Formats: C-alpha cells, structure tokens, sequence
C-alpha cells in the first residue's frame, strides 16, 4: 500500500525560511521519480521541483520561480525527501504535495500548507449555535493561520454534517459547520462541537445547549 | 508550454458521457517517441489522483470508463456512464518539457432542483459576553448552485460585514450548502431587534425568509 | 474596448456533441446579461439560451427547440461563457453569436460556425484563373465544411478585390475571388492567390501565370 | 410572439429619410410598465449591432439619426440623412417575453446606374489535369442589382451545373458584383469550343457578351 505523508508546513513571515518533508512507504523509494507540486487559488497547480532515481543519480530540477531559493533533497534508505525553502514570498503560499512513483506522479500525499504571512497567529473563538428536523451549528471565529479541524461528537456524527471552508477577512478566518438531526435525537442526546487549531494549540469542545 | 483546458465547468447527467479537452502550445511528442501527457482527478477535499499517463494508459485502479486519446497538441479525456463519485476537478499535465498543468475542469452532476433548508442563529451568550455579535444563517441541500442571501436588520438591508462560504458539490445527493455570517458590534446588535435571513433561489418566485426577534 | 470572441465551432455528426465558448473583455462581466443567438438561411435570427446577472443568480433559460440538449455556462472571474451542446440536429446548424452586456444584447461577437453534417471534411482544390484593365481570378472548389479564408498577395493586395460568398452543391462548397489591377501591374508583378482551410489544415498558394 | 417587419427591402437616396416598421402579435408592454423592443443593424460580413433598446433608447455610440418610436404592438425605426454605411439588414426584437426577432429589412442605397465589367475564364490547366472543367464569369461593380446571366455553349444555353454568387451592396461605391461558374465533365467541355457568358442588364440595350473559342 503506497503512502506519502507531507509535514512541516505552516506560517512564516516574508523573507523567512521553512523546510517541509515527505515520508513514504509501500514501494522501492530509490526507484522512484519524486516531485513537489503546489496549489493555490491563483496560479492553480504548479510543478515546483523534482529529484530523480538513484539510477539517474538523484538529479534535481526546479521551477524557474523558485530556482536558487529552494533545495530538494532525498534519503532513499529512509524513504524520505525534503524541500528547503528560503526567502519565501507571499506568492509561495499554497498547498504543497509530495508526489512520485516508478511512474511519474503516480501517487500524491494529502499535502501540507505553506503560508507566508506578516499576519499574527490567533486562537479562534468557538461559539455553539443553538436553534431559535432540527439543525444545530458551530461558529469558529477570528483565527489564523489555517487550518482548523472541526468535528461533531469526535467524528461520531458525520451524517447530516456540513462543514464550510474557512473564509479569510482582514487577516482573520472564520469557519462554520452545521449538523442536522431528528427532534428525538437532540436535546435528549448530547451534541458537541470539537474544534482544534494546532497553530495556537487550542482544543475546545462546545456542547450545544437548547 | 501552456496547457489550455476546456471547458471550465462541465454539467453532465448521471449515466451520460463527459468530454474534456486540454491543448498544448507545443507538440507534447518527445524526440524519443513518447508523449508524456497525464490526466488527474481531484475530488473535494482530497489531493489530485492520477487517472491516465502517456496519453491513454490507465493507472492501476482506474475504471476503463475513463479513457484518454489524442496526439501532438490535442488531447481528450472521456468519461462514460458518469457516476456521482466522478464529480470534482480534472487536470491534464505534460512532462515532456518542463512540467506544466492545465487550469482544470470542474465536473458537476446534474440533478432535479431543490430549495434550500434555511436556519438562522442568534449570537451566542459566549460571544455577546465578549463584546461581539455574529448572526448566522445556513442554507442547506439546494440545487442549482447559485443563490442570493440578503441580510435585513429591522427591515433594512445590511451588506457590509457579511461572510459567505459554499461547500463543494456533495456526491451523496448532488446538492450544495452555504453559510452566511453577519458580524456586528455588540452595541449595534443590541440597538435592533428584528434580524432576517433572506434566500432567493431559482426554485421559487419569492425568497425563503427566516427571522428572529431579540426579546 | 469591448470584445466578444467565440471559439470551438466546427463540424459535427448528427447525434454528436460540441462545445463553443465566448471570451469577454472590456466590461464588468459579472454585471452582464449574456445570450447565445444563432443565425441560418431558414429560421433567420433565433435566440438559443440566456444566462443572467450574478445579481440574478446566473439564471438560465433555453429556447424550446434546444431545451434539455444544450447547457449554458459562465465563469465571471474568467469573463467566459460556454454553450455545451448534445444530440445535435441538422437544424442546429448555423452561425452562433455570443451576445451580452449590462444592456441585454448590447454587444455581439463575430460568431462561430456550427455545422452538423454526416458529410466528410474535404480540402479545397485551388485553381488559378488567368485572363483570356486586367482581371484575374481564383476558384476554390470542392471543400467541406466552411469556412475558407482567401487572400491576395497575403493581404497586400486588397483594393480592386471582390470575393464571393461560398455556395453549396452536393455536399461540397465552391468559392471564388477576382482582383482587378492595371495592365502595367501584371504580369510584371507576380500576383498569387492564398487559401486557408483550417478544418483540413490546408494552406495553398496559387500564382496566376499568363 | 411573432414580430413582422415591413418592407422586406427599402431603396433610398443618400441624405433622404427612411422608415421601417416592425409589428408584434402581442403587446410588448411588460407588467412592470416597460416595453422591451430592440432595433439592430447587420452590416454585410458582420454580426448584428444594437441600435435601440426599450423602443426609443439609443444605445451608446449610435448616431442621433437613428430614432425609435411606437407602442403596444406597433413600432417604427426612422433614419434621417442616410449615409452609405447605413446599408445592411435591420432587425427588430422583443425580449418582453421569450426573445424573438423580426425577419429583417434590407436597406439598399440608390445610385446612378452602372454597367458591369464582365470577365470570362476557361478552366485552368490544373483543373483540366484532374478530369474536371469549370468555366468562370465575373460580373463586377454594377447597378441596379437586377441582372440576368446566361451561359451559352456553341450558341446553345446551358442551365445545369451553374453556380451563382452575389456580393452584398458595397457601401464604398454602392454597386454589386457577381460570380457565375459553369461546371462540366472534362469530356463534355472538350466536346464544344465556343463558350459564352451573357449578361442582360438595364445599362445595355443588348446582351453584354463575353466569349472564347477553344484551340
Ligand atoms: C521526457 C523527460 O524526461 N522530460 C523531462 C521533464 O519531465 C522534466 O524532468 C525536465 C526538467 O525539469 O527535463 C525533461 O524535459
Ligand atoms: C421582461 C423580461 O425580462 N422578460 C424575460 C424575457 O426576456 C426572457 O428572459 C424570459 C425567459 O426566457 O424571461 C422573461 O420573461
Ligand atoms: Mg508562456
Ligand atoms: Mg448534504
Ligand atoms: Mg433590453
Ligand atoms: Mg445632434
Ligand atoms: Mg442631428
Ligand atoms: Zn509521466
Ligand atoms: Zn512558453
Ligand atoms: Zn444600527
Ligand atoms: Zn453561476
Ligand atoms: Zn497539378
């Protein structure tokens, strides 16, 4: 089972440096052509950098816009590769995917977020949304940077859930989610919103009280 | 070299065929004989997944409902019997020269047409006690995707300070949901009493209205 | 400058599918009411479909003759719209115009040709017409489908030119052009007929020899 | 709703006024009080161009020479001081209901009468070296547009295998041009040696004849 897991992303100030990583398993890493590919609302998907086979002596190539600022590296014995980024710019912001295989771009990881900032990291405020069959809500307001994870009853409650993508305004994100149940479910059975914001190290549970 | 992908949006009915084009500003044929053109699908909330490589070769696990064809600078992805699980954004790319991507095509599943279920929520005790005020309105499970939300405070419209967000298409029922959040100062909120969420959608000549009264 | 440029037209078999597009610039697209209008010998100008303001929820309406077969689409941020056609019929054949604006139908593109066929695409034969002041000619025979572009001396020769509308007979088109210069001009200066037929990727030069 | 246009054609001298009418089968007055009636001009080789909307509202760029008027089901477009560039097909359209257009009115510019310059061409060597034969005749820069062309082979008229094409009125000089192609099998063409293109036009008392003899 082929697995690719990126990590190490996050918030950095313009001109800053950051290193992200990709850990692999399930295939012969040394035989694999590896790439870094990023994605943003603007520009969309752009190839960032590549590092080739052991057979091709780990030759490396870069997108012209990151040439000289980024360094791609791998360790076959550890099924690992990394990307060192220097002098980051606002437009370096996006989702960075690890990708590779005997066949180029065969597998892709979940990606890791790289956000170059100026804006200050901020803990969210989690507010329970009780109603005026029945729909409940959770409002996650004024946090930065992305992401947060929102779950209902620890993920127990997935059916009838609608989690809306964070929207950014004035350096601050707000996120919301609704869950729809039957009248006989709530308030009899407790329903609670779980919110995690790693960047500020906040874990909060808000129970929806009638 | 540019990969021009058409169209931007592709509405197709379940079971029908969809066709996607991406075109290169230069031949994708390499001097060694091979043409390095890929097709990907990015489902909502997931990473791109390889469907096809080398123009027409399906990757392991990909159903042969998906097929690639073309040569030189003109290429096509075909999907027969579109399933709802097929929805998402399709990308082509080439790695014959320095790798580049198409701008993507969003596959949208056609379905009947549904009115939104609207829910309005007053500011929570927690927020008020901190000096802030947000009124929230959920518009769930509607189709098609375009929708208008007007916020009214005491009958008068209020457009500044509104935060909107739409989900991607839900492959379970093929509908869309939307959240609208009106943020006021607490004092401003306590100066009024009628709060209205107003949803105008294709499915009705008149808006679905939801309101509450402070006090 | 307001510009509406159509693209994607061409030859399709009956029961086939085709997508045409319209690229807009020079005005605020999201504010604009857009239409597809088609033109043909029979039927004349006939409205096909509309897609309304964002303010008006991009509402769509179709002529009854295309209802269920044609899908209209628009992307305001790209100032682009499309008509994605299925199960095409012979009477769908015509010139398809993109039209729109703050004022409905304020602007119109040059149009794109949609021809639903069965007939196979044929390159034209290009025949030089030398005279028996002086009038020369160029006969463009046996091509399908429309259009072809005919020019004299790569456009350098335009005055004294008359180019005639193609006429269809037995699944084939024929086109002609004449150019009248002074006797002091030809055969002293070479005069050559240029013809392009995109559908079959043909570009032909025919020099007019006495 | 049908919109009817009259007249089908309209001859006018420069500087003079012209008047077109288009009639709807139902009233165009919308329930909101407005009447959505449009006038367009389609110059030769170009797409339609909005002249007037809402009956009498002159669109941006349109000269004040063009004016709209009328109500209910009866409307009229007036053009004063006609310039040559005014020529083309004029359309009215209603979008009060489902959009529909009139059949158009072709405006023709009057001018002094002009004899056609006629030129005849035997099949090219190229065409002949392919088993085909086309004789071609241009009849250029003439007025009025009424013209009769006959092909005569060895004195005998031929109507089978003739392809005629006219240019729209050229606003440059207000004339017309025409191309007539006689297509025969190679063997039929070589069975005769006298070929004649014959035009009957107002500007000549007798046929305008242009001929050649084979060999
Ligand atoms: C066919 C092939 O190998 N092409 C590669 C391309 O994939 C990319 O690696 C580039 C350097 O970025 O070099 C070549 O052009
Ligand atoms: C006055 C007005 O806007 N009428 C429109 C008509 O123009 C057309 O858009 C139709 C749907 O095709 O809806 C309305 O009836
Ligand atoms: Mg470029
Ligand atoms: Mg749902
Ligand atoms: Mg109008
Ligand atoms: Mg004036
Ligand atoms: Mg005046
Ligand atoms: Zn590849
Ligand atoms: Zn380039
Ligand atoms: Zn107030
Ligand atoms: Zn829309
Ligand atoms: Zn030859």
């Amino acid at each position: 089972q082929v697995q690719l897991q990126q990590s190490g992303g996050g918030l950095v100030q313009p001109g800053g440096s950051m290193k992200i990583f990709c850990a692999a398993s399930g295939f012969t890493f040394s035989d694999a052509w590896m790439d870094w590919v990023r994605q943003s609302p603007e520009k969309g998907l752009e190839w960032v950098a590549e590092i080739r086979n052991k057979a091709n002596n780990h030759e490396t190539y870069y997108a012209e816009s990151v040439k000289g600022r980024f360094t791609i590296t791998r360790d076959d014995s550890k099924s690992r590769m990394s990307l060192q980024m220097n002098s980051l710019r606002a437009e370096d912001t996006g989702i960075y995917y690890c990708s590779g295989g005997k066949v180029r771009n065969a597998y892709w990881g979940q990606g890791t977020t790289v956000t170059v900032s100026s804006k200050t990291t901020k803990a969210p405020s989690v507010y329970p949304l009780a109603p005026v069959s029945v729909t409940l809500g959770c409002l996650v307001k004024g946090y930065f940077p992305e992401p947060v994870t929102l779950t209902w009853n620890s993920g127990s409650l997935s059916s009838g859930v609608h989690t809306f993508p964070a929207v950014l305004q004035s350096d601050l994100y707000t996120l919301s989610s609704s869950v729809t149940v039957t009248s006989s479910t709530w308030p009899s059975q407790s329903i609670t919103c779980n919110v995690a914001h790693p960047a500020s190290s906040t874990k909060v549970d808000k129970k929806i009280e009638p | 070299i540019q990969l021009t992908q058409s169209p931007l949006s592709l509405p197709v009915s379940l079971g029908d065929q969809a066709s996607i084009s991406c075109r290169s500003s230069q031949s994708l044929v390499h001097s060694n004989g091979n043409t390095y053109l890929h097709w990907y699908l990015q489902k909502p909330g997931q990473s791109p997944k390889l469907l096809i490589y080398k123009v027409s070769n399906r990757f392991s696990g990909v159903p042969d409902r998906f097929s690639g064809s073309g040569s030189g600078t003109d290429f096509t992805l075909k999907i027969s019997s579109v399933e709802a699980e097929d929805l998402g954004v399709y990308f082509c790319s080439q790695s014959t020269h320095v790798p580049t991507f198409g701008g993507g095509t969003k596959l949208e599943i056609k379905r009947a047409d549904a009115a939104p279920t609207v829910s309005i929520f007053p500011p929570s005790s927690e927020q008020l006690t901190s000096g802030g005020a947000s009124v929230v309105c959920f518009l769930n499970n509607f189709y098609p995707k375009d929708i208008n939300v007007k916020w009214k405070i005491d009958g008068s419209e209020r457009q500044n300070g509104v935060l909107n967000s739409w989900t991607d298409q839900d492959s379970k029922d093929s509908t869309y949901s939307m959240s609208s959040t009106l943020t006021l100062t607490k004092d401003e909120y306590e100066r009024h009493n009628s709060y209205t969420c107003e949803a105008t959608h294709k499915t009705s000549t008149s808006p679905i209205v939801k309101s509450f009264n402070r006090e």
